[PDB]
């Protein structure tokens, strides 16, 4: 409806990685993570294309290779690995950290389920791919959306 | 039937942008197929929902 | 007039201020190193510039006084901060509400 | 705490008058373009005015560098507090009525004049040359067109024999529609038309740098919560004025006997609760109503008249209008 | 604080300036309400286009083209690759010569309703600012179909033809659009002619004499409009612009009123050359051109060197031959012409872009002698001007 | 005098009377606007949307280099000389340097770059737009094969005669490709 | 060292805690900024057309509640739809600074983000309109569509409702003003406001008029 | 005033069918009827204010049959 309480906190502690599926004008997810970041979990809102392969970018450090644009020598950018680089900065007195991927719809069912399977095999972490649209914003598990 | 990825399939629906524009397929996925379409100048490639592609000989 | 040299990290204005209103002088230069708060500052760093900003306002005092040399001051400013970066020895700031990293993302040291 | 019941009711109407009219500036205004409008928030954009009035509380109103502070802040406030006061003279409703002032359309024609007052400390207080020089160009366009003004309310204070506004839309209700003052006035309500939409639209204004005379005006380096005064207050005063056109010259609270059929702008059925709710209500704010429609008027007329300049604004109240005006109010009486 | 002196005012337009037309900056100071003087400041759009390609091969550099005059786009592609083509020798066909035709009279026509847009509503009317640009939403989606953008970034122009040939359902919808728009051309005629209030801020403010307009350097829409009969489509024999018949608009009263209606009339003659240009095409309709390359695909009238998009499809590695050379293109703002020098590398030596509104802003100071405050960007606003071909 | 107010009037409120009426005339026409979240409009079929990438053609010879304006997409080979053929171990175009121009879809002899149709690419950050050979070799999102979208067709593509796509039922080009096969 | 640029650890413990009534005060703030926030009708290069294609009939640009202001004060967003060299660049720091704090810049086309064809060889671009102003939504192309604008203010507007009530003190700019005294010789300036009546343009001066 | 007999009758239930006609009729509206339905917009307004976060014009979803 609109009055909205605290269910989407406690739906992400119990399954870790959920899949949301707001109106498309935008404006109405966003409500849903200040509810989650009022719960001491930090929010890093990614972009789902932008991420190449999730193994190599989130759990491993990956090679980024910036824009030499002719003048320059091909360098690779060692980043580290992003999930578990924002856990270490991240304290422990606070709650973990939740991956805001903002056009989950361009991602493959075998990006999904990586994403699903990722957050109880790595603590106090947890994912919200924003994926497709609907009149009103609505949730459900990673675990089932894959098995739609 | 089945498609594998580089047979050269055509649209047959009316309902679609490409109405018969043929094409070699790339990156067959769970249920989606992007077939690189050869046309003219810049290759462009567009997906489609794995079904209404007509393959020839 | 207020010659001025506006970078993102870096504001050298020719003058002084007072309380918010900037007021153009002939002798002195300002800067506020960070008016966004993009890095998260210390006590050392905050005197390594006042290093290179004093260094590099007694260096250039041979030149003219054009909004082109202020800027000449204020790149050079913009490349020790940026240096300060790739030394470890600021960092960036996560509550500012943009995380777009203008000088280079966070990266590991020789793999 | 707003104890008075006719205080508080009235208001409730005052407010929502203007955000109908900030809605339907941008929904006319939009269908004159073949766009939608706001769409998205609310139902259709109901919510638009609500939400572009809501962010100007919530911004950092912070002055310029070197500025008149107690002129700065009191900028906006003596263009404003003059047209939310005089909002206790519109007598919408017949068993609805605030203050029976003994006058009122000479009142809020004295009250307007303060307004200019409000565009000289906008100018000289923001402390730039081109406010200020578009202060001294708001202030003597809306001084310009006040005489124009003051003649047309002199012209049904003749046929009135009064200012009470009680008895204004009295004389026109002996005969429904063919008793208005719009059909015994028909130069007059344009002398009235172009001067108070040259004092509160945005057509004969250089507010919008279209021809780029100053920066952006006088309300330049206004933000947040004092141009929420400049912008959600000359939806006021188009109001106001539109309030006031319906009821000098047309009939306030004065319509014929609504037992008709189907295409009397109404349902289907003939007793009907849904009409019995839109007569009550309608027997309440009628003349709303009525503004509803000029307001409708202004955002049209808009869109039809050119982008006139300041130096042929002057020249048209003071060389046309306030002839025209001054030959009416010889033609309301014998001669 | 600000005080009242009675020295003439000078006022900052400010590079700020919420126009259409790029990035101006005028001094302009002021005598109570003649101006006296106006310095303009330009610059502000200067991205360092004749530096850049010299370090440039030529398909390297047709993208970076279509920024200068981005009102019209394809017009910058013109001079870029008629610069080496007509200096190597390299032979047009004949059907990418009258697509070439068919791609400019459309920019021409978008530049014009880009111009007249901002135009209308500085010198009154608002409400047609909203009806111009949908019709050239209509000249987007043409130029959408046949290239890979909407105005600009549309990489069509080759050194030896065009880049490819039109779609499918593409010549006939001109037909369905330059078929429509002509209609509204005479209805944006009668906005100005008719209503006169409009003729009262455009005779006589800004006006040029014909004599100042060829010494100051002009050309276009505001030299031809100081009655000089200067074109030159018609001045250079230019990529088959003389197999069409047209008349050059020409108005010999030098005012603002004038230029007005010169632009007016380029609209109107340039859906004559396209409707000339779509009849006039060598193997017609593209759809119609591949059914007889099925038909008599071995050796037929059609499959020559004409018929088709493109001479020779030249590698990137193509070295400009050594010699200067200056290529002219009547844009929709004037001539747009570059200064090519080149080594026999793949660089050029110099690459000297003449634009055609920095040579027209230059008169902006001398048309704004004796006129007032609220005609200010009513001259501006004439020019045709866009920053970025100023200052490149 | 006062015979002449009632005259120099009448002559600019009718010219008015005939402009509020044209106005309101626009008024009647269908509000003919591209709603954007709702309905996405269709690109055509050159649109340079963005580029698409197959790391299993690329054979790394650095054609899309040496055609680019700005020569970005960064081309990692080694040479491998166990196999005699150079192969690539990674690919990036940093898009927001990318000026969609494609020049490299162009020249490429093993049809490998392609430019899709998804314009819908916009970051909160600038180093995430640099794309991966995995990131630009995803599928692109197509405006028909969505269940929020409701595809209205461009101009240039709706059937000869109508210029809107709004009320268009059915149809294709306003040609046909191939016609005169057992024709002529 | 160990890791270069590295993230500042926060080592405050961010305790947002809040009832149902004030985050239901913080929905409204953060709507009310989202849903008519209003860009500045800003433009320099080729990226205002499609800005200004979107002003249009074709795609509403009041329609996800954007008015085009004229004016830095009245406006928040700044659509930053052009090239900046470095000329506009102290311009374009002068039309952020005139604006109230909740601003959210997002950079349009490739010359917003990385400067993006003028990017290789170029003597005056700023290389993205971030080395000046803090970007909140980045987007490419170019020039981009008209709908693909509409996908950042829609990337822009799930930015806003992310904004919180409690945290609306970092907004406003941070003070570490430090002071040194220089000798450079000033210079008269360059750009007076006299063009024709300047003393040159009047008539040729002599030793060059007599080869005339 | 009253307060809970004919403020509802205007307020509440009358706003609901509106929007019940405003959903369904805007777009299809012909010249004549959309003059009615801009009226009964600026006439309900007040009612139609406080039902306004609690019913949404947005489309429903396609089906996708191809
Ligand atoms: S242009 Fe094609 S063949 Fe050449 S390197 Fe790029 S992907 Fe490989
Ligand atoms: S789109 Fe342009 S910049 Fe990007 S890879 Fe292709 S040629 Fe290079
Ligand atoms: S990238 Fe191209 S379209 Fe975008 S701002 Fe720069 S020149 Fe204009």
């Amino acid at each position: 409806g609109l009055l909205a309480g605290y269910q989407f906190v406690k739906d992400l502690e119990s399954a870790g990685a959920l899949a949301l599926f707001v109106p498309p004008e935008g404006g109405f997810e966003g409500r849903y993570q200040r509810r989650l970041r009022s719960k001491g979990y930090t929010t890093l809102p990614m972009s789902a294309p932008g991420l190449g392969d999730l193994a190599a970018y989130l759990t491993q450090e990956h090679g980024i290779r910036p824009a030499h644009t002719g003048k320059e020598d091909i360098r690779v950018y060692f980043q580290p690995p992003l999930v578990t680089y924002h856990l270490e900065n991240l304290p422990p007195n606070a709650k973990g950290l939740v991956l805001w991927l903002i056009d989950g719809k361009r991602l493959s069912k075998q990006e999904f389920a990586y994403l699903a399977q990722l957050t109880q095999t790595l603590p106090k972490f947890k994912v919200v791919v924003e994926v497709g649209g609907d009149r009103v914003v609505r949730w459900e598990p990673l675990a089932d959306w894959v098995a739609a | 039937m089945t498609i594998l990825p580089g047979m050269t399939v055509k649209v047959t629906n009316p309902n679609d942008t490409y109405y018969q524009f043929q094409g070699i397929v790339q990156r067959i996925t769970d249920g989606k197929v992007a077939v690189l379409f050869e046309g003219g100048n810049w290759d462009k490639l567009v997906t489609f929902q794995a079904s209404e592609l007509e393959p020839v000989v | 007039m207020l010659l001025k040299s506006t970078t993102r990290h870096v504001h050298i204005y020719a003058g002084h201020v007072v309380d918010g209103e900037v007021h153009p002088d002939t002798e002195t230069l300002t800067l506020n190193v960070d008016p966004d708060n993009e890095l998260e500052w210390n006590e050392a760093a905050l005197a390594k510039v006042e290093a290179k900003f004093r260094e590099l306002v007694a260096n250039a005092a041979g030149e003219d006084l054009t909004e082109y040399n202020l800027r000449r001051i204020g790149s050079d400013l913009e490349h020790f901060i940026r240096s300060l970066l790739m030394q470890g020895e600021i960092g960036y700031n996560l509550n500012s509400r943009v995380r777009n990293y203008s000088l280079g993302i966070p990266r590991v040291n020789h793999s | 705490l707003w104890l008075p019941l006719p205080m508080l009711m009235m208001l409730i109407v005052a407010t929502v008058g203007v955000l109908v009219a900030v809605w339907l500036e941008r929904k006319i205004s939009a269908a004159v373009q073949q766009r939608i409008g706001p769409e998205y928030i609310g139902p259709l954009g109901i919510l638009a005015p609500l939400a572009d009035g809501l962010k100007l509380i919530f911004k950092e109103d912070v002055l310029p560098a070197n500025s008149d502070r107690w002129l700065f802040t009191l900028g906006p406030a003596v263009v404003v507090i003059p047209v939310f006061l005089s909002y206790i003279i519109v007598p919408f409703g017949q068993n609805l009525l605030i203050s029976n002032l003994a006058m009122g359309v000479f009142l809020w024609i004295a009250l307007s004049s303060i307004a200019p007052i409000g565009l000289l400390m906008a100018g000289y207080a923001s402390n730039n040359k081109y406010s200020l020089l578009g202060g001294l160009r708001a202030a003597a366009q809306s001084i310009s067109y006040e005489i124009p003004l003051a003649l047309a309310v002199l012209a049904v204070a003749m046929m009135s024999n009064g200012l009470g506004t009680v008895e204004i839309v009295e004389q026109q209700s002996q005969y429904g529609i063919l008793s208005w003052n719009v059909w015994r006035q028909p130069i007059g309500f344009l002398v009235f038309w172009i001067a108070a939409l040259a004092e509160c639209e945005r057509l004969p204004f250089d507010l919008p740098e279209a021809e780029e005379e100053l920066v952006a005006g006088y309300q330049t380096e206004y933000a947040g919560m004092k141009f929420a005064l400049f912008y959600l207050g000359a939806y006021v005063n188009l109001v106001l004025s539109a309030l006031l056109v319906s009821v000098l010259y047309f009939g306030g609270w004065s319509f014929p006997i609504p037992l008709e059929t189907i295409a009397n702008l109404l349902g289907v059925s003939e007793t009907n609760p849904f009409l019995q709710i839109a007569f009550a209500v309608l027997g309440i704010t009628m003349t709303l109503i009525k503004a509803y429609f000029f307001v409708f008027l202004a955002i049209l007329l808009r869109w039809t008249v050119p982008r006139v300049r300041i130096d042929q604004l002057l020249d048209l109240g003071w060389k046309f209008l306030l002839p025209v005006g001054l030959v009416n109010l010889l033609l309301t009486a014998g001669l | 604080k600000i005080e009242t002196r009675t020295e003439p005012m000078v006022i900052n337009m400010g590079p700020h300036h919420p126009s259409m037309h790029g990035v101006l900056r005028l001094m302009v100071t002021l005598d109570g309400e003649d101006v006296i003087d106006c310095e303009p400041v330009i610059g502000y759009l200067h991205r360092g286009m004749e530096k850049i390609a010299e370090n440039r091969t030529n398909i390297m550099f047709i993208p970076y083209v279509s920024r200068w005059d981005y009102a019209a786009g394809m017009f910058n592609e013109a001079v870029t690759v008629n610069a080496p083509e007509k200096l190597a020798g390299i032979p047009v066909p004949k059907r990418a010569s009258y697509i070439r035709v068919i791609m400019l009279e459309l920019n021409r026509i978008a530049n014009h309703l880009l111009w007249l847009g901002p135009f209308l509503a500085d010198v009154g009317a608002q409400t047609p600012f909203f009806y111009i640009f949908r019709e050239r939403e209509y000249i987007y989606d043409l130029f959408e179909a046949a290239t890979g953008m909407r105005f600009i970034n549309n990489n069509y122009f080759r050194i030896g033809g065009v880049a490819a040939d039109l779609t499918y359902g593409w010549v006939t919808k001109c037909r369905d659009f330059c078929d429509y728009f002509l209609p509204k051309v005479d209805e944006y005629e009668r906005l100005i002619t008719n209503n006169p209030i409009f003729v009262r801020r455009l005779q006589g403010v800004g006006k040029i004499s014909r004599e100042e307009a060829i010494n100051w350097g002009l050309s276009g829409p505001m030299l031809r409009a100081s009655g000089v009969k200067w074109d030159l489509r018609k001045v250079d024999h230019y990529e088959c612009y003389d197999d069409f018949d047209w008349d050059v608009p020409v108005a010999t009263e030098g005012d603002c009123l004038a230029r007005y209606i010169v632009r007016i009339q380029e609209m109107r003659e340039s859906v004559k050359i396209i409707r000339q240009a779509l009849d006039g095409l060598p193997g017609g309709p593209y759809e119609n051109l591949e059914a007889k390359r099925m038909l008599e695909g071995a050796k037929s009238e059609w499959n020559g060197f004409d018929y088709q998009y493109i001479g020779k499809k030249l590698s990137p590695t193509f070295k400009i031959p050594k010699g200067e050379h200056y290529v002219r293109v009547e844009s929709g703002k004037g001539e747009l012409g570059i200064y090519l020098i080149g080594d026999d590398n793949v660089f050029p030596w110099r690459w000297k872009i003449r634009p055609p509104d920095f040579n027209n802003l230059q008169v902006l100071p001398q048309l704004l002698k004796g006129m007032k405050v609220a005609d200010i960007v009513a001259i501006l606003g004439s020019i045709d001007v866009i920053m970025g071909s100023v200052d490149r | 005098q006062i015979t002449n107010y009632a005259k120099e009037a009448v002559q600019s409120a009718k010219y008015i009377g005939q402009g509020l009426s044209v106005t309101f005339d626009h008024m009647r026409r269908r509000p003919i606007t591209v709603q954007y979240p709702y309905e996405k409009l269709i690109p055509s079929e050159r649109f340079r949307g963005r580029i698409h990438f197959e790391f299993d053609k690329c054979i790394a010879c650095e054609v899309c280099v040496r055609v680019c304006p700005i020569n970005l997409p960064v081309v990692d080979w080694v040479f491998n000389k166990e196999l005699k053929k150079k192969e690539l171990k990674h690919y990036s175009i940093d898009f927001g340097v990318c000026i969609f121009c494609a020049n490299c879809v162009e020249y490429c002899p093993t049809n490998c770059l392609s430019v899709t149709e998804e314009y819908e690419l916009a970051t909160y950050d600038r180093h995430e737009l640099n794309y991966d050979s995995v990131a630009m070799g995803r599928i692109p999102y197509k405006v028909t094969q969505d269940p929020m979208v409701t595809p209205i067709r461009e101009f240039a593509y709706l059937p000869a005669g109508v210029m809107s796509g709004h009320d268009l039922p059915a149809g294709a080009q306003r040609a046909g490709e191939r016609p005169e096969a057992i024709a002529n | 060292p160990a890791i270069l640029n590295p993230i500042a650890r926060p080592e405050v413990p961010q305790e947002l805690a809040e009832n149902i009534i004030l985050t239901s005060l913080n929905d409204v703030y953060d709507w009310a900024r989202l849903s008519s926030l209003w860009p500045l009708m800003y433009g320099t290069a080729c990226c205002f057309i499609e800005f200004a294609a979107m002003i249009g009939s074709r795609f509403d640009f009041d329609r996800f509640g954007l008015v085009p202001r004229n004016s830095p004060r009245q406006a928040d967003l700044i659509i930053t739809s052009g090239t900046i060299t470095m000329k506009m660049a102290p311009a374009l720091v002068r039309l952020y600074e005139q604006m109230p704090s909740p601003k959210y810049v997002i950079a349009m086309g490739a010359c917003t983000i990385t400067g993006g064809m003028f990017s290789s060889d170029s003597y005056s671009a700023v290389r993205g309109v971030d080395k000046l102003i803090p970007v909140d939504v980045y987007l490419p192309g170019c020039p981009p569509r008209p709908e693909a604008i509409m996908d950042a203010i829609v990337k822009l507007r799930k930015k806003i409702a992310n904004e919180h009530i409690n945290e609306r003190g970092n907004l406003a700019q941070t003070h570490r003003l430090f002071t040194a005294k220089h000798k450079m010789k000033p210079v008269p300036p360059i750009l007076t406001g006299q063009y024709l009546n300047a003393p040159s343009r009047q008539a040729p001066p002599p030793a060059l008029a007599a080869a005339m | 005033g009253v307060y809970g007999a004919l403020a509802g009758l205007y307020l509440l239930v009358v706003p609901a069918i509106v929007y019940a006609y405003l959903n369904a009729r805007w777009y299809v509206a012909s010249s004549f009827e959309r003059a009615f339905m801009y009226f009964l917009v600026t006439f309900f307004f007040p009612g139609l204010l406080l039902l306004a976060p609690f019913i949404n014009f947005r489309p429903q979803p396609r089906s996708l049959n191809s």
